[PDB]
């Protein structure tokens, strides 16, 4: 269980340095909160923008997290 | 040095007349101490300071 | 003063060599000094080369046995590991051994190089019986002491024993003021003589207790100022809290164009600066 | 502090040294205690290495005079069994005299076991290691060194078979069947032993659970009277040990003159229980758990001191636990008529004076023989050659030698007890 | 080591993640894991003033469970304290203890003020001494402080102080049990003494040297002392010397 | 064991000669196990009988064969122990006899003896028969080492004593270890596996030897040939020996240099002080054998398969595998090292599992044997199973600080010190010593015999000879064990030439010097040979965290599953008794039960802040609903503040 | 009954 | 190759000297060997001075008395036995003393000559009251070792310059098996622990020196 709060932790870390409405996207795509992944509709609506604008996003944010930089830690999870 | 703890310590367990008592207050000193410090291990600081502060 | 005379030297059926030595004339009780420091010395700080590994052809633990060989290969080992060895060059060697058909494969059986020689060839390693061939390889390294496994391929480590010297004794007699002789009697098992054991640990002794006997520029403090900077330069090192030539050797020609508004023509003006003193 | 050592010239057994160390905790602390221990702890393991000390069979000194007191005993043996044999004695006096004959023979050997090793070899390593207190007893010098003595059957009955063998002579057959008989009684006695013991101190934790120290007064003027225990003319535990820790109900005063020694309510150290006993009160007031009234408790003036710590209980200390501890951690800690009683025997040659004025009336003792009983205490008047006798005799005693004997040297004169 | 890392992993973690540049627990434990050297220094300054307790598997009193600090030792059995084997009832003979360690810093606080092995001194059943030195102690002291009419080389000598004569024994000139006289001023118990003073001269000046059995004492006419001399043996000197310097340190 | 009481524990006077007195557990069995007597048998009524020879006349008629006799019968007759002695042909001598009559013990005129024991140890078993000079030991010490004599371990290279007894032979003939020649021949194939004699006129006979198999307690059942190739041969004569036998007899121990004399604290209290040669010399180290097992099932979700596809594991760790997913016989595995590869199929590809086998913490050694079973290859699976692989490690291990050594007379030790050999006391020849033993543990044990063999073996070694001296060997003399001893001394230092070997103020001690400083310690000290064995067993434990128990939620016990140490009531009451209060309730909650305190304490170790309050132990609510399902309706209860409000039910249950 | 249920013991450092 | 470091040096009051040296990194068991050698050396193989014989004007057997002086002839040759000396010269030398009158008498009151220097100043010797005068003599010598005896009276002197030396070795593991030696050296003053161990490490390298080049 403590590799579990720790985890997060790190998660969010990172998260941290992507801009807001790109956490905000990814966190509710995989459903960090809710447990619950939602889709792309769900935040067309909740969201500003509608759908087809949030795939976008969530591109441009993994694209920053891919780089070696600001996430480095998380590859020894796997 | 430890022997110099164990001085230390007879020497608060004595004046104190209660073990309990003056157990509880080390205990608690250490506390806080570690509390303000994380900002040596804590009983042993709270030891040597309650026997400095005794003169 | 004193002087230190062999008594006696004989040789064993082993080949283990004993010698006695007397000492004389020590002072009251010195005799007791110098007999324990040898006798402390010679049984523990001593190196002698032993048989360090194994690798037994067809084998590759220590639980085996070979067909037509009379021993298991535990044995062997334990009758490989009691093989006494002097080296003359201070590397571990590989020696080669080879026995075929009804035999008893002893330590003459050993093919060391010409460095490598085996003090008893008449150790017994091992029996082989018709049509059994017994292929070995060992390995003798240098040491002191029991040196245990520290768990290059196939070979089975062995927990080696660095002892070139096996017993040592001795007894201070009054040689009468009261004056003390020492005999000091030393066995070998005959990789060096006990002449060489008793010379090694005297040496010991000696470097041991020297450390003892007795053991018990202007060019760069000359400030700033002096470099004759350019006012800019200058003003930018004193902006930098840099105020003598060893905190400007404290920099690297990086670290130099790191200063704000430092140029590189400003850190050549340094570089001839410091070559101007040198 | 501010208390110099005194230098003690003169030997340092075990007792020594607990005494040295409950000094050193009056006087010094526990910290300073501890630091004594550990440097005697240190000398001691290293000047019992440089002594070399050792054990062999010649260290097992057995006395020379062995052989002829055990000749001696034997022939006595024989005189009773040849009396048994022509009808002068019944088989239960026989069996009692067999038994009171070797019980005698090993009491003689062991002291000479002791005087031989006090007076040839006092630094042997068996008496050293014994007599200082290590690692030994005297029951068990006396089976290496002496005499195993008299057994029992698997049943309780003795054998009237002593073994007359040490572990240094090697028993025989007979002898290792007797001594396995008693080896595994307390082999099976442990066993069997361990469950009771713990059990006793389960009750015991479960019984006095709630006495805890919540009180400092119940004010009260009751208590017991602490005196010691003796057992009749011996005294058992001194006044002294059994008065620390205790507090005083009523003041108690010297009975010599008006000096007082302690107030009302004041607990008691070493020093006043010494100063008690010296001045022999004989009896204190103190106060108890016994008699205090307090809620469903004890209060601290009632209880007095912790032992562990020399000072008076602290507040809420479960005392109860501790009690059940104590009892019950010795708990798994738990031949005829030898020296209880005493004969009487005359180093002189002179007649008989008795007469007819102690009341002596024939008894038949519990050997095979016949004496006089005397209930009367009556001062014995014998001729005993240059002067007279002065020996005295106690109520149930029985005399052996009548009016108009010859007593030789060393002859048997009575027997004194001492107190179907 | 192998129970003390296993006992304080937790401890041992922290101070990885903390003092040192490992990340998460799953390094620390990976590191723990492959046995790296940093671990066992970083151990070895966590169990520092760390108290420990130890019990007996019959645990009949309250000495059976008490308070000591580890150090770190190589093998795989506890190395206890011979003082305390009687409190604990246990012998080297294939007995086991069992380890705790206190976690909260009320509990180390409470085992190091009350439950500390070297706090334990007086048997709480009967209030007498229970760190008394025994078996060997006991058999070390008693030779040493003994009496022993065979060996008496250079006896009769004079010595200035008992650091004179621990020197003088040290050297061997002489004996262990020899009867020496030292100046000695203070408190001196001999056992086999008189208080009648043995012989009692007065010098041509007011000044009588009453020499007792075991001392010999230089007393103006009617006055105080000037000197002590006690007759004692170089063991006995040894061991009131050691008392005396472990008091007074 | 509840029902069994005293009188059924002890010695019934009928067990004489029948049943051993001596040899017996220690605890909750003790006398309720019990060993035959060394000529004791059981008759076809299921009556133990014991021999005894007739006596016509004072006359022991050893011509004649021995009568056996049960325990009834032999209570009319008087009966005379085997020690008695008798003169040429069979009279027998002295004046009166011990006799036992009607299970008492007596003596008599020896005209009046009918019947005489066959052996002075025909009272005690095998293994107490095997202890010299025992008559000069306690019971209790007997009792000990007899116990002990058979948890000793084979050794690499076994030795037999110098100072036997003389069942040596016998006591190893019949474990059927030991390989002897039926036939008056001669050797032609000697092998390490495989020995083969050609009858003197006559068929060959071939024996094969067991090499390096495994017990039921992990120790090592080798066997050895003795012989050479084209040797004479006899009948009868040994041919190979067993693990602890050398040639003929039982071998459990080792003869070593022992003087007896107190270190520097090292020998306190039964604590042993060796020297470093009994580990380089490869005294006293042994082979154990390990069986680890492994199980393919078939689960629910899918089968079980043994590969070397582990998840979440590097090409550095499958160095050693089969490329089947199972280590390789010869293989050195250390600490947490894979031996069989094995996923398991779960249910949440990256869907298969790790749960591969691996050697335990704390245990390493060589692969000597991977055997593989599947119900293709004709085996009997488990019923659920689909392949059983068995590995077979092996290891040797010297002697260490924390080992148990013994002797033959009850005198136990654990090793706190291993000293290297010039820190170790030596011999005026420059010998140093192997052990030194306290002699403070000797005289309150009573078990001097320890103190005999060693001095006997002593002149053993230097006269190089061997002693086999019986039991009770007093009927002969007055005292022989030590006169025996004594001119045994003495022949030995005639024969060497060493007058420091024996000497006559003080026979069986002799000078020892300091191996530290070079200084004779004050007294000469006991030396001898003495014959000390190796204990069996992996006692070392240590828990912080690992699995639970189902009800109650508490750490498992056991070593095997790293199980936590118990802490019991009596402990309680020692932490109560001191007043602690917060060691008592971490032990009692956060470190057992609190479900939801024990991570909570974790987590502020781990990130260095204080542990928090604990809660209500998880065997608390156990307790309570079980009590509730007994139509209990016990309840916990908050006391109202106000006057005019109702107490409230507080749920723990959440 | 507090060492049942989990509780500081009211004696020693548990009193008050 | 190791490093022998002073660790701590005092200078007690009465003018002796203490010192603690550690000596790592020492191979297995060669710290008991250099420590049990140099401790052997240092306590009987150092040469010094001392106090041989003394006549005093006034008395001729140890047990008298010195009319006016506080002290016996006992006392004051026990009070001389300790007093410490250093000479300059191997010739034995001889000081004189001559205090008369009240006075407390030290070792400054000894007229030695230049070659002989007197440690401690201030070394109680008698305590003289009103007409007393103390006339007294010394004879110092060169010598090793305490040297028990069998017109000037015979001394046991003490020429031992070092007081007392305890050693202890410790464990230096890195990581073999490496020891640590720590000497503590207690001196009389007359030299400095570091002479003393620098004389006797001599002494051993002098005596382990001739049995290296031939046997
Ligand atoms: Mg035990
Ligand atoms: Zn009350």
């Amino acid at each position: 269980e403590v590799a579990k709060n720790l985890l997060r932790e790190d998660l969010e870390g990172v998260l941290s340095t992507l801009s807001p409405r790109e956490r905000d996207v990814l966190r509710l795509r995989y459903g960090l909160d809710d447990g619950r992944m939602k889709t792309l509709e769900e935040i067309g609506q909740l969201f500003n923008v509608t759908r087809e604008r949030i795939r976008q996003i969530e591109a441009k944010a993994l694209r920053k997290l891919r780089h070696p930089n600001r996430n480095s830690i998380l590859k020894e999870y796997i | 040095d430890s022997q110099d703890l164990l001085f230390k310590a007879e020497s608060l367990i004595v004046n104190s007349t209660n073990r309990y008592h003056v157990t509880l207050q080390i205990a608690r000193r250490a506390k806080q101490a570690r509390y303000e410090e994380m900002e040596i291990k804590p009983v042993l600081r709270a030891i040597l300071e309650m026997s400095d502060e005794l003169n | 003063t004193f002087q230190v005379e062999c008594v006696e030297s004989r040789t064993e059926a082993d080949q283990g060599q004993y010698g006695r030595f007397s000492i004389e004339p020590l002072a009251r009780g010195q005799g007791t000094t110098v007999g324990n420091a040898l006798r402390r010395v010679l049984l523990s700080n001593l190196e002698g080369t032993a048989v360090t590994a194994v690798r037994i052809g067809g084998v590759n633990h220590e639980f085996a046995t070979i067909p037509g060989v009379r021993e298991d290969v535990l044995d062997i080992l334990l009758n490989v590991r009691e093989l006494v060895v002097h080296a003359h060059s201070p590397q571990p060697q590989i020696g080669r051994l080879r026995v075929v058909g009804p035999a008893t494969v002893t330590a003459a059986d050993v093919d060391f190089g010409p460095e490598v020689e085996v003090i008893n060839p008449n150790h017994y390693i091992a029996s082989l019986s018709e049509g059994a061939t017994l292929e070995m390889e060992l390995k003798v390294e240098w040491g002191t002491g029991y040196r245990a496994i520290d768990r290059a391929l196939d070979f089975l480590q062995l927990d080696a024993v660095f002892m070139p010297v096996r017993r040592v004794n001795y007894s201070v007699e009054d040689a009468r003021t009261a004056i003390d002789r020492l005999v000091l009697e030393v066995w070998t098992n005959g990789s060096l003589s006990p002449q060489e054991a008793l010379s090694q640990a005297a040496s010991c002794l000696v470097a041991l207790f020297e450390p003892l006997k007795n053991v018990s520029t202007p060019e760069s403090q000359t400030p700033i100022e002096d470099l004759q900077l350019s006012v800019r330069a200058y003003n930018c090192l004193k902006r930098a809290q840099v105020n003598s030539v060893a905190d400007l050797l404290s920099y690297t020609y990086e670290d130099l164009l790191e200063i704000k508004n430092f140029g590189q023509k400003s850190a050549e003006e340094v570089v001839e600066a410091l070559e101007r003193i040198g | 502090a501010k208390s110099a050592p005194i230098f003690r010239n003169r030997v340092i057994d075990k007792k020594q040294l607990k005494k040295l160390i409950g000094w050193t905790f009056a006087h010094y602390g526990t910290a300073k205690t501890a630091v004594v221990a550990d440097d005697l702890k240190a000398l001691g393991f290293r000047y019992a290495t440089r002594a070399g000390v050792s054990i062999s069979i010649d260290d097992l000194k057995v006395p020379g005079s062995k052989a002829e007191l055990l000749e001696s005993a034997e022939k006595r043996i024989q005189e009773t069994e040849d009396r048994y044999t022509r009808g002068e004695i019944t088989e239960v006096e026989r069996f009692q005299k067999v038994i009171d004959t070797w019980a005698n023979t090993n009491d003689e050997l062991t002291d000479r076991v002791v005087k031989n090793f006090r007076e040839s070899d006092p630094l042997n390593s068996v008496y050293m290691m014994a007599f200082s207190g290590a690692r030994g007893n005297i029951s068990q010098v006396r089976q290496l060194v002496g005499m195993r003595g008299l057994m029992a059957n698997p049943q309780g009955e003795i054998i009237d078979l002593p073994i007359k063998t040490n572990f240094r002579e090697g028993l025989t057959v007979t002898e290792y069947i007797i001594s396995s008989y008693g080896a595994r009684k307390g082999l099976v006695d442990t066993a069997l032993r361990t469950a009771d013991s713990g059990y006793l101190t389960r009750r015991l934790v479960d019984v006095s659970q709630d006495v805890i120290i919540h009180e400092v007064d119940c004010g009260t003027s009751r208590g017991l009277f602490v005196e010691a225990m003796t057992d009749g003319d011996r005294i058992l535990i001194p006044i002294s040990q059994r008065l620390l820790g205790r507090v005083t109900a009523e003041a108690v005063l010297d009975p010599s003159t008006d000096e007082v020694l302690a107030e009302a309510g004041q607990d008691i150290n070493e020093d006043l229980a010494n100063r008690i006993e010296k001045a022999g009160i004989k009896k204190v007031k103190v106060r108890s758990p016994l008699t205090c009234e307090a809620a469903r408790s004890v209060c601290q003036k009632c209880y007095g001191w912790s032992l562990a710590h020399a000072q008076m209980v602290d507040m809420g200390e479960a005392v109860g636990i501790i009690a059940a501890q104590s009892i019950g951690e010795p708990g798994t800690q738990l031949v005829f008529t030898g020296e209880t009683a005493r004969l009487l025997r005359a180093p002189v040659a002179g007649t008989i004076k008795l007469g007819k004025k102690a009341r002596t009336r024939p008894y038949r003792t519990r050997h095979g023989e016949e004496a006089l009983l005397a209930e009367a205490n009556f001062d014995l008047v014998l001729e005993g050659k240059g002067r007279k006798e002065t020996f005295a005799i106690l109520q149930g005693s029985t005399i052996f030698v009548q009016d108009g004997d010859k007593v030789a040297a060393e002859a048997i004169l009575a027997e004194v007890p001492v107190s179907k | 080591r192998e129970m003390a890392i296993e006992l304080f992993q937790p401890f041992v973690i922290h101070r990885l993640i903390k003092n040192h540049s490992i990340n998460n627990i799953k390094q620390a434990k990976k590191l723990i894991q492959k046995n790296d050297p940093l671990i066992w220094d970083v151990l070895e300054e966590v169990i520092e003033g760390h108290p420990v307790m130890l019990n007996r598997a019959p645990t009949l009193h309250r000495l059976g469970i008490q308070a000591f600090e580890p150090i770190l030792v190589e093998g795989r059995a506890i190395q206890l304290h011979p003082l305390v084997c009687p409190a604990f009832n246990a012998d080297f003979d294939g007995d086991q203890m069992a380890v705790h360690v206190p976690l909260s810093i009320e509990a180390q606080a409470e085992a190091r003020m009350l439950m500390l092995a070297s706090g334990n001194i007086l048997s709480p059943a009967t209030g007498q001494p229970i760190v008394t030195p025994s078996q060997d102690m006991v058999l070390g002291c008693y030779y040493l402080t003994a009496e022993n009419p065979g060996a008496q080389k250079g006896a009769g000598r004079y010595f200035a102080n008992l650091e004179d004569a621990i020197r003088a024994f040290e050297q061997g000139s002489v004996d262990l049990h020899a009867w020496v006289w030292v100046r000695f001023d203070g408190e001196v118990e001999s056992e086999g003494e008189s208080d009648e003073p043995e012989s009692v001269v007065a010098a041509d000046d007011g000044t009588v040297t009453k020499t007792y059995r075991f001392r010999r004492i230089r007393e103006t006419e009617d006055g105080q002392r000037l000197s002590q001399y006690v007759k004692t043996t170089p063991g006995r000197i040894l061991f009131n010397n050691t008392v005396q310097t472990a008091l007074i340190h | 064991r509840e029902r069994a009481g005293f009188a059924v524990r002890d010695i019934h006077p009928s067990h004489y000669g029948r049943i051993c007195p001596i040899e017996t557990p220690e605890g909750p069995n003790a006398g309720l196990i019990g060993s035959l007597a060394t000529h004791a048998r059981v008759n076809d009524y299921g009556f133990i009988e014991t021999p005894f020879w007739r006596v016509e006349e004072g006359r022991v008629r050893k011509d004649l064969a021995p009568v056996y006799m049960t325990a009834d019968q032999e209570d009319d007759l008087r009966v005379a122990p085997g020690d008695v002695a008798t003169d040429d042909a069979g009279y027998i001598l002295g004046t009166t006899i011990p006799v036992r009559y009607r299970q008492d013990f007596t003596t008599t005129t020896p005209e009046r003896v009918d019947y005489v024991a066959l052996s002075p140890v025909q009272i005690i078993s095998v293994a107490t028969s095997l202890i010299p000079f025992l008559e000069h030991d306690d019971a209790n010490r007997a009792l000990m080492g007899s116990n002990m004599q058979r948890q000793a371990v084979p050794l690499l290279r076994p030795e037999r004593p110098l100072v036997g007894t003389g069942l040596e032979p016998q006591a190893a003939r019949d474990s059927g270890m030991v390989i002897t020649s039926p036939v008056d021949g001669t050797i032609s194939y000697v092998d390490a596996t495989h020995i083969e004699v050609t009858a003197d006129t006559g068929e060959k006979y071939g024996y094969a030897l067991q090499k390096y198999q495994r017990s039921n307690q992990d120790t090592c059942l080798n066997q050895r040939p003795i012989v050479f190739e084209g040797d004479r041969v006899q009948r009868g004569q040994v041919i190979a020996d067993g693990s602890a036998t050398e040639k003929g007899e039982l071998a459990l121990g080792q003869n070593i240099l022992v003087a007896y004399m107190p270190w520097e604290g090292y020998n306190y209290e039964d604590a042993i002080l060796i020297s470093e040669r009994l580990v380089y010399d490869d005294v006293y180290t042994s082979i154990h054998i390990e069986k680890f097992e492994i199980e393919a099932r078939q689960t629910k979700l899918g089968p079980e398969e043994i590969t070397r596809e582990i998840p979440n594991v590097g090409e550095d760790a499958l160095r050693q595998l089969d490329e089947n997913g199972i280590i390789r016989v010869g293989a050195w595995v250390e600490s947490g090292d894979i031996l069989v590869g094995k996923v398991t199929p779960k249910g949440e590809a990256r869907d298969v599992r790790d749960n591969s086998l691996r050697v335990p913490n704390g245990e390493k050694g060589r692969v000597v044997d991977v055997r593989l079973f599947t119900r293709e290859q004709g085996d009997e699976l488990p019923p659920g199973a689909n392949m059983v692989v068995r590995v077979y490690v092996a290891q040797k291990r010297k002697i260490q600080v924390g080992d148990k050594m013994a002797g033959r007379h009850g005198n136990k030790g654990i090793i706190s010190r291993i000293l290297p050999c010039e820190d170790m006391p030596y011999l005026p020849d420059g010998t140093p010593l192997d052990i030194v033993l306290n002699p403070l543990g000797v005289p309150s044990r009573m078990n001097v015999g320890q103190v005999f063999e060693c001095m006997l073996g002593w002149a053993g070694q230097l006269l190089d000879a061997r002693f086999k001296v019986t039991p009770f060997d007093e009927m002969y003399g007055a005292e022989a064990s030590r006169l025996t001893v004594n001119a045994k001394l003495s022949e030995a230092r005639e024969q060497t030439g060493q007058p420091w070997v024996f000497s006559d103020d003080e026979p069986g001690k002799i000078q020892v010097y300091d191996g530290r400083t070079g200084e004779p310690f004050d007294r000469p000290v006991t030396v001898g040979r003495a014959y000390m064995l190796k204990l069996v067993h992996d006692k070392i434990h240590a828990r912080s965290t690992g699995p639970y128990s189902l009800v109650t939620q508490q750490p498992l016990g056991g070593k095997a599953q790293q199980g936590g140490q118990r802490f019991g009531e009596m402990e309680v009451w020692a932490l109560e008794a001191y007043g602690a209060a917060y060691i008592l309730q971490e032990l009692l909650t956060v470190k057992s039960d609190d479900m939801q305190g024990r991570n909570e304490a974790l987590n502020a170790i781990v990130k260095g802040k204080a542990i928090p309050r604990p809660g209500t132990p998880e065997s608390f609510k156990v307790l309570m609903r079980e009590l509730q399902s007994l139509c209990l309706d016990i309840a916990v209860y908050k006391a109202s503040t106000e006057d005019y409000e109702e107490d409230k039910e507080v749920d723990l249950m959440a | 009954e507090n060492v049942i249920i989990g509780r500081l013991i009211p004696a020693g450092t548990g009193f008050k």
